Parts: C-alpha cells; sequence; structure tokens
C-alpha cells in the first residue's frame, strides 16, 4: 500500500514556442519527502517540490490538488525533447528515492 | 527559467 507516483502519459507532443503540462499525481504525500523532476535515468535535476505547504490562507488547496506534482515547459525548445520522470523521495540525511513515474517523454516539433 | 509547476500549494523551485 505505499505511495505511487502516477505519470498518465507516455509521451507528449508539442511545436516549438507552445507550452507543455508534464503530468504527475501521487497517491498520498507521506513519507514525508520531496518530489523532483529529472530529464533522463544520466539524469538532469529540473524542478523540485517539498511536500510541505504555503499557508492555506494564500491560496485564492483540495484533495486532488494537494496531491498534484505536475511542472510546465513554456516556450518549448529543441533541446527540451527528452524523457521526464516524476521521482518521490523519503527525507532524510541524505534523501533517498523510493518511488519514479513511468516516465513521459516529450517530442517537439520544429 | 521555464519551467514552472501547474500548482502552488506546495512551495517549489526550478532545480
Amino acid at each position: 500500500t505505499e505511495v505511487k507516483v502516477i505519470q498518465p502519459e507516455k509521451s507528449v507532443s508539442v511545436a516549438a514556442g507552445d507550452s507543455t503540462v508534464l503530468n504527475c499525481t501521487l497517491t498520498s504525500l507521506l513519507p514525508v519527502g520531496p518530489i523532483r523532476w529529472y530529464r533522463g535515468v544520466s539524469r538532469q535535476l529540473i524542478y523540485s517540490f517539498t511536500t510541505e505547504h504555503f499557508p492555506r490562507v494564500t491560496n485564492v488547496a483540495t484533495k486532488r490538488s494537494n496531491l498534484d506534482f505536475s511542472i510546465r515547459i513554456s516556450n518549448v525548445t529543441p533541446e527540451d525533447a527528452g524523457t521526464y520522470y516524476c521521482v518521490k523521495f523519503q527525507r532524510g540525511s541524505p534523501d533517498t528515492e523510493i518511488q519514479s513515474g513511468g516516465g513521459t517523454e516529450v517530442y517537439v516539433l520544429a | 527559467x521555464r519551467y514552472s509547476a501547474v500548482y502552488s500549494i506546495h512551495p517549489s523551485w526550478c532545480g
């Protein structure tokens, strides 16, 4: 019954200059630990979340949005093509990766 | 840079 990292799209096609969304959701925020996005597996860190939250009042959350770790790439360039993994870690000294999504490949059109 | 989170519930950062 451990946490699952869900990347629903095996691939996304995007025109250069357009924006795209890489979807990732988790079934839980536990155990505490960041969610990070990598290109490749070698791999390149591109985005990171904590499971902490901003004060709720400054949001103008839901069960689903609290678990949505999707990222956007704006103004896509050919060098954005590749496979992107959403990865959940347990917090520690140091953190250890516990689960990875299945990868989403980004196809960039001219 | 050109990377952002869809949701702003959890603090997040590129890199």
